[PDB]
This record gives C-alpha cells, structure tokens and sequence, in this order.
C-alpha cells in the first residue's frame, strides 16, 4: 500500500513502545500516549483525504477533542499524584502491591 | 420580576446584557419573517451541476432550456 | 526529492517519535512531540487537509501541548545511556527500513508497502467551488447532530470531572 | 399399580424421550450445516444495509 | 461529592455503556468508551486518599492504552474496508489489535495486572461498578466482532485468564483482590465459549454480575474489606454469614446452585464442537477459585473467629444501610438452577 | 446462534408471532417456582433487617411474590417463543434440504451384525 | 513458532534422531526464551549480567529438557520398533522430568516432573494419534 | 448486546457516516463509490458467511 | 516497453470488472517527467 502509512504505523508503534516501557515519569507516559494519538490523527486524516470520503472529515476533530479531554483528565491525575508525593515518579505509585 | 431585574442591572450589568443578547439570539429566529429566505437562498445556490433528465415524453414542469418559463424561478431573490 | 516530500516528512515524523519516546526528560519529551506534531501536520497539509492541519496547530500544539508544558513546569525541577542508545537503535531500524524500501520498492514488516512516492494514489479530479474536507467538516452541524450531542456532553462532563477530582474533598 | 399401567406408561416415556433424542441429534446436524454453509436463518451475521446508498447524480459522473 | 453531580456522573457512565451497546459506527464505540472512562474516574476518587489516586491513575493508563489500540484497530479497518460498520473486521491484524484492546478493557490476563490493584485502591461501590458494569460494553463489542476473532488468540487469553485468576486469589486475604481475581477467571470463562455460542457468554455474564453484585452488596452491608473483618460477621449479623456462605458456594460452581449453570452450559456447548481437553482443563482449573471461596466460607460462616468487646455496642444498633436488592440478588444467585432453560431469552 | 432471525425486527421482547403460541398457564411449575423465589426473597428481606421473618410485612412479601410471578410470566413467554423459533427453523431447514438429511434405511436386527463380546 | 512444532511433527518416530532432537531442543529453547522474557519482565534482576544469566539458565534448562526429551523418545522408538506408541513419549517425558530435576538440583521435583511430564507427553502422543483438538474449530 | 435502538425507534444516529456511498454533502462522490455500492448491493441480506 | 517480460498482458485491467474505472494519478502521469508530476500532484496544494 502507501509508503507513508508504513511510517505512521511505525510511529504509532514507536510511541507505543515508549508508552509500554516507562522510565521514571508519568508525564513522559502521557507524552507517549498523546504521540500515539497524534499518529492516529495523522493516519486517519491521510486515509479520509485519500478516499475523498467526505463525512469522515469531521472524525479526526472528534478524535482530537475526545483524546485531548482524556489528556486533561490524565494531567489532573498527574497533578493529584504530584500533590501527594512531590514528584510524578511511577515508583511512588506502588502502595497497592499489598 | 421588576425589582430583581433593576437590582441585577445595577449589580451585574455584564451578565444582564449577556443573558439578554443570548435570549434574543434564541427566540428571535422563531419570530423573524426573514428566516425562511435564508433557507430559500441556501437551497438555491448551485454548487453542483443540474444534471438533466431523459425526456420520456410527459414532464410538463421540467423545461427544455434555461430561458423557458417553467422551472424554479428566482424573481424573489432579485426583487426581495 | 521534491516528489517524495510527504515521505521525507514522515521519516522526520518517525525520527521525532524516536526522539521523545526514548524519554530524556518530560521537558525535552514535550519539545520532541511539538516538533513531531509540526512535521506530521505538514504531512496532513500536503494532502489537502488544511483545516485539519490548522486544527493540529491551533488545538493540539496550541492548547494541549501548552498545557502539558505548563504542567511539566509545575512538576519537574530544572537544572544519558538508555535514552541515547534507544534513540540510535530506532534511528538504525528506521534507516534500514528506508534503505530496504528504496532498494527493493516492496517491503513487508506487517503489511506490504510500495517503494514509489505516494503521489501516485491521488485523484485526478476537481471538487468545484469548495474544499470537500471543509464541507465534510461543515456537515458536523447539519448531519452530525448525535455526534455533537455526545461530544458536547462529554466536554461538559469533563469540566465537571476535573472540578471534582482536583478539589481534593 | 397394574403391570399394564407401568408397561404402557414406560412405552409413552420411551416414545417421548426417543423423539427428544432424535430431535437433539437433528439439532446438532442442523447447527453444523448452518455454521458451515451459512444459508439458513441462523448465524446470519449483519452485512451493510443497502438502503443507505445514495443513488442521486453526484458531482462527477464517473461513479 | 454533590449528589446531583453523583447522579449526573452515574448517568454518564450508563450513557457511555449505552452508546457502546446501541451504535453502529466505530467512532461512536470509541466515544462511548471515552465517555465511560471519563465519567467513572471520579467514582474511583470519591474518598480522596493516595490509594484512590494511584488506582485511578493505573486505570486511566490501562484504559487509555486500550482506547488508543482500539482506535488503531478501527483505523486499520478503515484502511482495508473503507467503512465504519460495527460488524466483522476485514483484517486479522485489526482483529488482533481489537481483541487485545478489549482484553485490556476487561482486564483479562495477561493484561490483568491492573484489576487487583485498582480494585483494592477504590471503595466497594466503585469496585462493584468496575467489576460488573464495565464488563458490559467490551463484551458487547466482542459479541459483534466474533466472525473475525482469532480462535487461538481468544482461547489463549481465556485459559490464561482462568489459570491466573485461579492462582491469584489463593494467596489473597483482601476481599477486593479476591473479587478481582475472580473477575479475571470469570472473564476467561466468558470469552472461552464466545466463538462457540455467545448466548452462553451472555448467560455467564448475567449470572456473574448477579453473584458479584450480591458479594459486593454483602461487603458494603457489613463494611468488611478484609477476610478477617468478614470473619466477625457471626457475632454481629448471623444471617449475613449464611448469605455469604450460599453465595460463595454458588460462585464456586457447586450444584444445585445457580453458579453451576454458566460453566455447565459452557462445557455443554464446547463439547458440541469436539473440544474435550479445553473445557476439562477449564473445569479442573476452576477448583482453585472454589478453593479460596471455601477458605472464605471457613473463615466466615462455618467457624466462629474470636471477636472483640466493642461488638456488644454494635449489637444494640441495626443496619441503616440501604441494602438495595440484596434479598433479590441473593435468591437469584443461589436458586436459579431449576430455571436453567431460561437462557433462551438471551438468544 | 439465531442472531439473523431477531435482527429484522429488533428489540421485540415478544413479537406478534409469539401470540400464535399457547401462553403458560398460571399453574405452571416454573411460574410456581418463581413465586417460591419471591417468597424466599421476602423471607430473606425480613431476616436481614432483623424483622420477624414470617410475620413482618405481609404486603411486602405479597409484593415480592407478585413481582417475581409478574416478571417470570413474560420470561416464560419469551422462553417458549425462542424454543418454538428454534424448532421452526430446524424443521424448515430439514424440509428445505433433503439431500443433507437422507431417510436412513432402518435395518432390522435379523440383518444387523453385532460382535458378541462375552463376559467370562 | 508454529512451524517449529510443524517441523517437529512432520518426521516419523524412530527414523531421524538428530533432527528430531534439534527440533525439540529449539522448541524448548523458544519456550525458555519466552519464560525468560516474562521473568525479567515481571521481576527486575539485580543487573544486566544477572538478567542475561537468568535468561541463559532458563533457556538452557528448557532446551536440555527438550533435547533429552526428543533423544529419549526417538531412541526408545528405535529400540522398541513401535512408532504409534505413547510409552516412548512416557519414557521421554520422564527423561525430561529428570532433566528438569537435575537443573533445579533436587530429586523430588525430578520424580514429580518425571511422572507428570511423562503423562503429559503420552497425552500429547494420543492427541497426535486420534486427532484431539485442544483449540477446536467451532462447528455447530 | 447490540441493542438496535436506532432501528426500533426509527431514528438515525450514526448510519450516515458509516459507508462512503451514503448521502454526502453537496452530492460529493467518493473515489470508490461504485465499487462499494456494488459490494454492498451484492452482500446485502445474504449474511456474512455467504457474503465472504 | 513490455515486450521482453514473459506472460505480460498489455493493457490488462487490475480490476475484474469491465466498468470504466476513474484513472489514478500514477495511471496518467506515471511515465512522464517529474515536473509534470509535481505540477499535477502538488500544484494546487502548494499554490500560494
Ligand atoms: C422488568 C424488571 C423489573 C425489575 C425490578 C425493578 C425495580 C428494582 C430496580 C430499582 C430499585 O432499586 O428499586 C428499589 C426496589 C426495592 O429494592 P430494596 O431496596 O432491596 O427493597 C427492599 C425492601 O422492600 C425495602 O422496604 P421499604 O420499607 O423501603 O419499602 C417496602 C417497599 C414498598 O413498595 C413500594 O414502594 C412499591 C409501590 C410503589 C411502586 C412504584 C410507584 C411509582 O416494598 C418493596 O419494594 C417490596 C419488594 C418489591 C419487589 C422487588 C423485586 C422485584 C423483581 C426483581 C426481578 C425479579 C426477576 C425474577 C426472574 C426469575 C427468573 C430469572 O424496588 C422498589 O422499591 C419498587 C419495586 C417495584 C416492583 C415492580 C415489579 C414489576 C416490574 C415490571
Ligand atoms: C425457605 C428457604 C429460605 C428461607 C430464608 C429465610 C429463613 C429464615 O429467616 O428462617 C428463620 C425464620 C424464623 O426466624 P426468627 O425467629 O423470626 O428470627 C431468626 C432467628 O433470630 C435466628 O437466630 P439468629 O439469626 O439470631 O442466630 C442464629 C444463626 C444461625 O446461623 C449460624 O450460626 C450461621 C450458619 C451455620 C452454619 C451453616 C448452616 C447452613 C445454613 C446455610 C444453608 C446452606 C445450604 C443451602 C443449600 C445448599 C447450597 C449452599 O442465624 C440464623 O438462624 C439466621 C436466620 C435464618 C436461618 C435460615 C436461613 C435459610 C437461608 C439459606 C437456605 C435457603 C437459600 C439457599 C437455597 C439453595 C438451594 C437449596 O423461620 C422461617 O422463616 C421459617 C419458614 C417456614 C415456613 C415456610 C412456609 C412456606 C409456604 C409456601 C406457600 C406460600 C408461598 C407460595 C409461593 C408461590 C405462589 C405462586
Ligand atoms: C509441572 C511439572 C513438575 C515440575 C515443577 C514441580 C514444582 C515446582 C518446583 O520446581 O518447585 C521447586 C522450586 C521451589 O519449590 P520448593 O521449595 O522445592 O517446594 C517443594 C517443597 O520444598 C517440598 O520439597 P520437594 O521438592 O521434595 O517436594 C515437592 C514435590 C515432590 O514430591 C516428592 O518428593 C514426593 C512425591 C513423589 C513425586 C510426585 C509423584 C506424583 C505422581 C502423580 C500422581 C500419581 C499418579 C499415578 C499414575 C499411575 C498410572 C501411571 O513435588 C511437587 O509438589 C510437584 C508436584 C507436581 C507439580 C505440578 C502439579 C500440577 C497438578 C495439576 C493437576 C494434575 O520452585 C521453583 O523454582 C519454581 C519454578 C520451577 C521450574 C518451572 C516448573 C517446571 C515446568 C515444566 C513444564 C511443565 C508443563 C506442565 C506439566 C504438568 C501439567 C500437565
Ligand atoms: C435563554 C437563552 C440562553 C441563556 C444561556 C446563555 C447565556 C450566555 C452568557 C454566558 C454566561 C456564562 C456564565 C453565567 C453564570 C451565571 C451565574 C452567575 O454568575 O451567578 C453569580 C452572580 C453573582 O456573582 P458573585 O457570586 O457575587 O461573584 C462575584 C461577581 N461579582 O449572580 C448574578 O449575577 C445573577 C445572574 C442571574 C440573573 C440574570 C438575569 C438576566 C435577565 C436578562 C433579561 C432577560 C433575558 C432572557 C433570558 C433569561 C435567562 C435567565
Ligand atoms: C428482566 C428482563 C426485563 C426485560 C425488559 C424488556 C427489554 C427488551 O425489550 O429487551 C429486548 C431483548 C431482545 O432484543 P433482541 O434485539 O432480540 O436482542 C438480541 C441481542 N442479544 O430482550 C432481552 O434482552 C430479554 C432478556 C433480558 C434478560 C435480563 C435479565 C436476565
Ligand atoms: C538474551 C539477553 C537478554 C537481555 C535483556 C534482559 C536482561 C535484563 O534484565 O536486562 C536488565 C534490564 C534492566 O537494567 P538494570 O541494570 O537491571 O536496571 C536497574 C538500574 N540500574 O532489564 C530490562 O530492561 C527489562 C527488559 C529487557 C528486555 C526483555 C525482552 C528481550 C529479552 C528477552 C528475549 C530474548
Ligand atoms: C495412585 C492412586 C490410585 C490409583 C488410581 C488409578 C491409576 C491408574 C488408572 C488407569 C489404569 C492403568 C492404565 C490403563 C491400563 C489398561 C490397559 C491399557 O490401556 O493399557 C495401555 C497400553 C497397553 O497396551 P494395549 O492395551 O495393547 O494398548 C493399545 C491401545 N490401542 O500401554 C501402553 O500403551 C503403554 C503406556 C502408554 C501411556 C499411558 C498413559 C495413560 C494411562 C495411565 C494413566
Ligand atoms: C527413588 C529414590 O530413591 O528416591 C529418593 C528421592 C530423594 O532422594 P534423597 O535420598 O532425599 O537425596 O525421593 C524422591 O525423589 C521422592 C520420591 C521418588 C519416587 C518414589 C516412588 C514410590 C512412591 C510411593 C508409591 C506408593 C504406591
Ligand atoms: C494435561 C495436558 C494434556 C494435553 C493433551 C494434548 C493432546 C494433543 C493436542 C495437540 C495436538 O498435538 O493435536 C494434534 C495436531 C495434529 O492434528 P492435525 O489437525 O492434523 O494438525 C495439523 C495441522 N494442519 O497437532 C497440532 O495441533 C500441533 C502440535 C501441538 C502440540 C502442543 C504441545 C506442544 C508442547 C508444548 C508447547
């Protein structure tokens, strides 16, 4: 198929493995999540513009709005974690092991 | 309804103007005589091609030419 | 080179995702995602999605990454090996993919992909006196009634949800 | 009870349960043929409704 | 929380589940999951302690990852089909991604690793919502995509969910983690029969929701979050020990109870399709679930653990808790096995 | 299994062709068992709130019995309808496909050979 | 790794011992790599050296299990001259169980893995004989 | 649990964005309008198993 | 051009139908110069 679709899929998998392998921060996890969303936006837009399928032109707007509201919810969770512990480190969020 | 309105126009005239402008925006197209003409102009704007019809023999209201009398006219749009 | 401009922007897009996905810091992660959003927006702009590209700039980079950097300025304190190693690993993998698909004109990682430029797959028609993408986005109001209902309800609930959980009581 | 009552009641029970057993075997065979061939009233997974198609003349004629 | 805000947020959770159930478009499916997650996050943070914030953060991360994989599967479906109908998928890669995403939304193993922690971190009513109501939407999407679901993938997920939900609860003394590992095992049981007969999937889902609602309602009525606090029920409310006895003997699949009905109908439909080894391994693995159920019954009803002196003050006070539908949910989770052919209403 | 039948007329709890079927009698043992479940629900409801179990709230026990019988009557109607649909589709598929359901020649046991395995 | 199992099961029993031993060794080594990946996933080792040490230990353990399994099975099929017989895989599963016990450095685990893995390999042989489907295709 | 509320109430919530051959704004044709119309009018009513 | 290739069908339709299919950009401007390619494939997009 289209050569640019390979790169946008590989970008989604790169941001996936970034999100699927944490280093320290929850903010970097949310950045990898929104990079995944960015690659989803670009790939959906390239398909819908390529197809000349008219009514799905409003679909990437809905994706962007819903997932940025999702991102605001994630930043509020990060803010409550940082208000609890002082950092946004993922190793401070291990009380639920026992 | 009269003393409260004067009191809130003294205290918060910004919000009184806001709810007045918003309320007129809501209820005024239902009382406007020109709201029909918006619909009529938007459906009379020819973005596409008026694809012709095969004259089977009996379509008296469909013209054979643009300048023929039968057909949807726009005298109301020129005149208003 | 100029015919392959969307491919070159896509390679810069993958390089930017490798740049911040290796996660040097949330600050430089945000910077890399900003540059990635810009070049992916250029990818979208070169197919005719002008409104959707400016939605990237105005909404994604204009609001959301501003809020991510705003929150990162309130989380971390200002003043490696795994980051740079994973960066050059992803760069080697991506340039090996580029070299393979440019020497063979067919590659199969998960799906089959063409090696020519993506200019071939466009349409040879005109739209008239409108952008088709603009009219399909304008149809969010006349056709997309239920979509606007659920999106506005989700945003109002999002306002209520953020005020509930950040209150702390 | 009489031996007649037990005997003929047993024959009624055997008729009912034999009919049910033959109907269960036919039920399994009908379900096997309908999942295999897909030409009965069962396992009709939904396709797209063709009433959604706009047959109007579009902007360009090559369609 | 403001009760008006609580009512609107619970209506928004229900509305997201309804939008997933009734819509024919993949974007509306994704919208419904986004609405469901976005509304259920304050239900988890109702008490505002660090464990609820940790549980809500882990739940956000897992459901967000699942939502993005779901949208990627939808996007590959739009590649290889050019359309949006919620039906079978037209690519096995999109089928694999959507099966992984729905397994993450269910908390099936190996994506089960959030369910005991997130269930432990949140209150019992929110844990009830998470373990009963949130299972309805992804099982509906799995119900509509089953012509495209890979057999080996969903059966691997099912047997791994049953085995891990069996060996998980054997070490646990917290009641919420026991209910979470029971959730993992029962979601394995539900998806194991999905490609064979999804009416038995709906039967297992309904009977499991009734039994889980019974157990969480008993835990809310007794205010017990640990095994050892559930043990003090005999000196306070002795009927509740009988109810947790019959409900935990139900959830272990013991006849003549109604929890025998789902796994018996699942073995009944999988052996029609010439699978003998797989439901036998499933049935032998369910003995671990019944083992920690029997551990709970021994600690609560069949013995009397020693109590404290302050229970004498609570003898003088009755329960003012609105135990909504607890007798109805107790009767329907124990004495429904004579009504086993009622499952035809779900066809 | 039958997802294509109940898709042309969706969300009908009891369709119009269900009224061609005989309804359950009020002396149905299934309906009587659901009434017994209503009685047990009333007894457990009086027991969990420390009321006299057989005595307190005869209006409440009567509403439990009434509510379970009222739900169970329509549930038994839908149950009988779905099994009637199942048999109707089975018989139509057997009648419309003769080549897949041949009339088997029932051999009498004078021709049927069975190997005798002795027990000794 | 499905074709690993295919290239195991294409060869008859008691004919080509080296290739069967190599194929079972590769299947066991792949299983050991999977268990090693999950074991360094869910439990962080003390270093990268400890990680590759645990990976090599689990992989060589399961590879030795598969190697002595396939070797014992094919040599028993040769000396007993019975191809369709699960006693061969019973002795091979007990040899793999003693291999697991020798790697875990205990006798009781060796005898337990002998009995259980021998019964398991006999069950796998009988499923190869009568065509027992564990991931059975839905038919009705 | 595909509760088809849209067909029961007769309302159209999302059937319009579902396919490319639907009623588009200003009658814009998609690039695969004819092919999708042929595939849909082929596969309609015969179910997935006969449609594959 | 396509004479030396064995088994080539000149003008073979990649579609099974005999309906007219709208020509693709590569199906028209494929064997031509890259300037004509760019002017047909990014001319309107890049125009000012
Ligand atoms: C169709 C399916 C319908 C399923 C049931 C729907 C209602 C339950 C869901 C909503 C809910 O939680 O309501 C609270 C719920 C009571 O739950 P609770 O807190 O556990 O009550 C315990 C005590 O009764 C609390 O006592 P109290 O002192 O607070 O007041 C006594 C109360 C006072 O009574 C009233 O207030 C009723 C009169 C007003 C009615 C509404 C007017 C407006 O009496 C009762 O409520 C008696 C129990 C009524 C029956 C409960 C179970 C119903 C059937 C459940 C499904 C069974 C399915 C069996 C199938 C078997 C095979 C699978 O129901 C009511 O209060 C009203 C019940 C109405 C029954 C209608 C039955 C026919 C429906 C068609
Ligand atoms: C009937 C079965 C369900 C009854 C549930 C409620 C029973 C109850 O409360 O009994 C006490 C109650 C008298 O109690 P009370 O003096 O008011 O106060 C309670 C005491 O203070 C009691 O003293 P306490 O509470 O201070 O402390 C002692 C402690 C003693 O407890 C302990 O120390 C803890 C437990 C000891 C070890 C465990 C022993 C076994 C207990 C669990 C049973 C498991 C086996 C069940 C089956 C196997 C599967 C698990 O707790 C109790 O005794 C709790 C009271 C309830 C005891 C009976 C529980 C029965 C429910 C469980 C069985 C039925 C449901 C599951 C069935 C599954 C399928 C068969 O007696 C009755 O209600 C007897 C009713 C007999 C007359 C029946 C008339 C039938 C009329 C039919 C025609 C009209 C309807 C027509 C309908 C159709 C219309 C179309
Ligand atoms: C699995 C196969 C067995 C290998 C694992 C053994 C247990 C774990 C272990 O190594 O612990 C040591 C070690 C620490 O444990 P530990 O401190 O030694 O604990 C033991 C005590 O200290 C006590 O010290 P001990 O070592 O002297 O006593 C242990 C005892 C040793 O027992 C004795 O020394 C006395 C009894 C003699 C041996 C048992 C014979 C049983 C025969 C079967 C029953 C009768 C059949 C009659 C048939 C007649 C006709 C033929 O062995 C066991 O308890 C193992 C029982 C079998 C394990 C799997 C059971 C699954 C049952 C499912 C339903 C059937 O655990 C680990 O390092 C964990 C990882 C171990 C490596 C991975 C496991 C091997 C996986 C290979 C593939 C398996 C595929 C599935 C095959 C089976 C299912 C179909
Ligand atoms: C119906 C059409 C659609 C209407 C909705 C669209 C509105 C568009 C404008 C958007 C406004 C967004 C924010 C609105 C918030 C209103 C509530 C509010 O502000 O209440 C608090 C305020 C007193 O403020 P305080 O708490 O003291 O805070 C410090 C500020 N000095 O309390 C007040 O100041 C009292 C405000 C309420 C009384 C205002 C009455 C206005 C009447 C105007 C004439 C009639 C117009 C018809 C529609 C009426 C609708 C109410
Ligand atoms: C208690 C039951 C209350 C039922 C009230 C009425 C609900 C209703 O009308 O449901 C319609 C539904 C049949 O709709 P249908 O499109 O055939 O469903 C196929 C999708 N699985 O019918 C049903 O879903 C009936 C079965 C509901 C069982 C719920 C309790 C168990
Ligand atoms: C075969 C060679 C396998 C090499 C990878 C696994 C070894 C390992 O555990 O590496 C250690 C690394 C964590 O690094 P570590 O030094 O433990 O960090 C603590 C902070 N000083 O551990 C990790 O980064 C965990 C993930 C490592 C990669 C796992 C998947 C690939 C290896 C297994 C399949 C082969
Ligand atoms: C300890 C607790 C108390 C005891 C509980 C009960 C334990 C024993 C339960 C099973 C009884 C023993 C096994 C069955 C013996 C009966 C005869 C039989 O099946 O022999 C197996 C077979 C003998 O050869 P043959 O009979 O010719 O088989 C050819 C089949 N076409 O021999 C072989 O083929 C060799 C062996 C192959 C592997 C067999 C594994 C399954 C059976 C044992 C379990
Ligand atoms: C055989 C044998 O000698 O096993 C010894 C072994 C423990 O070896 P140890 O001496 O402790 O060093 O012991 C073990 O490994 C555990 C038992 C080995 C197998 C015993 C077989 C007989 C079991 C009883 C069967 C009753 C019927
Ligand atoms: C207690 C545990 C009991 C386990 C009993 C297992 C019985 C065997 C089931 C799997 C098996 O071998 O099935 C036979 C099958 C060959 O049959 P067939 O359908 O012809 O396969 C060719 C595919 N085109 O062969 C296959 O499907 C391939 C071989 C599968 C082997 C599975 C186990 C391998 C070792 C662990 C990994």
């Amino acid at each position: 198929m289209s050569l640019v679709y390979m790169n946008i899929m590989m970008a989604f998998t790169v941001s996936l493995t970034g999100l699927l392998m944490y280093r320290s921060h929850l903010m970097s996890s949310l950045l990898c999540l929104e990079g995944m969303m960015l690659s989803l936006f670009i790939l959906a837009t390239l398909m819908i513009l390529n197809s000349h399928f008219t009514l799905a032109s409003m679909m990437p707007i809905i994706l962007l709005v819903f997932a940025a509201c999702e991102a605001a919810l994630g930043l509020s969770l990060l803010v409550m974690v940082s208000n609890t512990y002082g950092t946004d480190y993922v190793q401070n969020l291990n009380l639920l092991q026992c | 309804v009269a003393a409260f309105l004067k009191n809130v126009w003294a205290k918060e005239p910004v919000l009184v103007a806001s709810f007045a402008i918003a309320g007129l925006a809501v209820i005024l197209p239902t009382l406007s005589p020109y709201t029909k003409y918006s619909l009529m102009i938007n459906r009379a704007t020819p973005y596409n091609y008026p694809v012709p019809l095969r004259d089977d023999g009996n379509m008296p209201d469909v013209p054979s030419h643009p300048q023929d009398p039968q057909g949807p006219s726009l005298e109301w749009l020129k005149r208003l | 080179m100029m015919t392959y401009i969307v491919f070159i922007l896509s390679i810069i897009f993958v390089m930017g995702f490798v740049g911040f996905s290796s996660k040097p810091s949330p600050i430089y992660g945000g910077l890399g995602l900003i540059v990635s959003g810009g070049v992916g927006c250029g990818i979208v702009l070169n197919f005719g999605g002008s409104f959707l590209g400016l939605m990237v700039f105005l909404i994604y980079l204009g609001g959301m990454m501003v809020v991510f950097g705003y929150t990162t300025a309130m989380a971390t304190e200002q003043y490696n090996k795994v980051v740079l190693g994973t960066f050059i690993t992803g760069l080697l993998m991506e340039f090996l993919m580029v070299y393979y698909v440019l020497k063979d004109k067919e590659v199969e990682i998960v799906f089959k992909f063409n090696g020519m430029g993506d200019w071939v797959i466009y349409d040879t028609g005109d739209s008239g006196f409108f952008s088709e993408e603009a009219m399909g986005i304008a149809a969010l109001y006349s056709y997309g009634t239920w979509l606007v209902i659920v999106t506005g309800w989700s945003l109002l609930i999002g306002v209520v949800v953020i005020m509930e959980i950040t209150r702390g009581n | 009870d009489a031996p007649e009552k037990n005997y003929e009641r047993t024959m009624a029970i055997l008729q009912i349960e034999s009919e049910k057993a033959e109907l269960r075997l036919k039920e399994l065979e009908v379900r096997r043929l309908m999942r295999a061939k897909g030409d009965g009233p069962w396992f009709q997974y939904p396709t797209i409704d063709k009433a959604l198609i706009d047959h109007s003349p579009k902007a360009t004629p090559d369609n | 929380m403001n009760p008006i805000i609580l009512i609107i947020i619970l209506m928004t959770v229900m509305l997201g589940t309804i939008i997933v159930m009734i819509s024919t478009h993949w974007l509306l499916i994704w919208i419904g999951f986004e609405m469901n997650m976005l509304a259920i996050i304050p239900i988890m943070m109702k008490k505002h302690n660090p464990r609820a914030t940790e549980a809500s953060t882990k739940y956000f991360l897992t459901q967000s990852t699942a939502s993005m994989l779901l949208m990627m599967a939808i996007i590959i479906n739009l590649m290889f089909s050019g359309q949006w109908t919620v039906m079978k998928l037209f690519n096995p890669m999109a089928s694999m991604l959507m099966t992984m995403a729905l397994a993450m939304k269910l908390g099936m193993a190996p994506f089960h690793f959030w369910v005991p922690e997130v269930t432990q971190g949140i209150p019992l009513s929110s844990g009830l919502i998470l373990l009963t109501w949130q299972k309805l939407a992804p099982m509906s999407v799995l119900y509509q995509i089953l012509p495209s679901i890979n057999l080996d993938l969903i059966l691997t997920l099912s047997i791994l969910s049953i085995t891990i939900g069996g060996w998980g609860g054997l070490n646990q003394t917290q009641l919420r983690k026991i209910m979470a590992y029971s959730s993992i095992a029962h979601m394995g049981w539900m998806t194991a029969v999905l490609l064979y007969n999804p009416t038995m999937t709906l039967l297992n889902l309904i009977i499991y929701i009734i039994m889980t609602s019974t157990m969480f309602t008993l835990f809310m009525a007794n205010s017990t979050t640990t095994t050892l606090s559930l043990s003090h029920t005999w000196n306070k409310a002795p009927i509740m020990t009988i109810l947790v006895l019959i409900t935990l003997l139900s959830m272990g699949g013991l006849p003549p109870l109604s929890g025998f009905m789902p796994k018996w109908m699942i073995i009944q439909e999988m052996t029609k399709n010439d699978s003998i080894i797989l439901p036998t391994l499933m049935a032998i693995t369910a003995l671990l679930n019944l083992y920690f159920y029997m551990r709970l019954t021994y600690s609560t009803a069949l013995t009397m653990f020693p109590s404290t002196n302050n229970m004498k003050m609570k003898w003088q006070f009755p329960t003012t808790k609105r135990m909504t539908l607890l007798p109805t949910m107790t009767v329907l989770s124990t004495m429904l096995l004579p009504l086993t052919p009622i499952l035809s209403i779900l066809e | 299994m039958m997802t294509g039948r109940q898709a042309r007329a969706p969300l009908q709890f009891l369709p119009d062709e269900a009224r061609s079927l005989p309804p359950p009698k009020l002396t149905d043992p299934r309906l009587a068992y659901i009434g017994f479940l209503g009685y047990c629900s009333g007894l457990i409801d009086n027991a969990i709130r420390r009321r006299p179990v057989l005595s307190a709230g005869l209006h409440r026990q009567f509403l439990y019995i009434t509510s379970f019988v009222f739900v169970g009557y329509y549930l038994l109607k839908r149950q009988d309808y779905m099994y009637a649909v199942r048999d109707h589709d089975m018989f139509s598929y057997i009648k419309s496909h003769p080549e897949d359901f041949p009339e088997k020649d029932k051999k009498t046991y004078r021709e049927v050979f069975e190997e005798f395995h002795p027990v000794r | 790794a499905k074709t690993l199992l295919h290239q195991y099961w294409d060869i008859p029993e008691g004919t080509e011992c080296h290739r069967k031993t190599y194929a079972a060794t590769s299947i066991g080594g792949a299983s050991g790599l999977v268990v090693s990946a999950y074991s360094v996933a869910l439990k962080t080792p003390t270093s990268f050296l400890e990680g590759v040490a645990r990976t090599g230990r689990y992989t060589f353990t399961a590879a030795a299990i598969g190697a002595i399994f396939g070797l014992t099975s094919c040599i028993s099929a040769q000396v007993r001259e019975k191809p369709d017989d699960p006693l061969n895989y019973l002795i091979g599963g007990c040899a793999g169980g003693l291999t697991l016990g020798a790697r875990t450095r205990s006798y009781g685990i060796g005898a337990a893995a002998c009995a259980y893995m021998g019964l398991t390999a006999a069950l796998v042989k009988m499923g190869q004989l009568e065509g027992w489907k564990v991931f059975a295709e839905p038919k009705v | 649990p595909f509760f088809d509320v849209q067909k029961k109430l007769g309302v159209d919530l999302d059937h319009w964005m579902t396919i490319q051959s639907a009623e588009q704004p200003h009658r814009i044709p998609a690039r695969c309008h004819a092919f999708e119309k042929e595939w849909i009018e082929c596969a309609h009513g015969i179910g997935s198993i006969r449609a594959e | 051009i396509m004479k030396d290739v064995p088994g080539w069908k000149v003008g073979e339709s990649v579609f099974h139908t005999t309906r007219w299919v709208t020509p693709m950009m590569g199906e028209l401007y494929g064997l031509r110069t890259g300037e004509e390619i760019l002017s047909s494939t990014y001319g309107f997009i890049w125009y000012t």
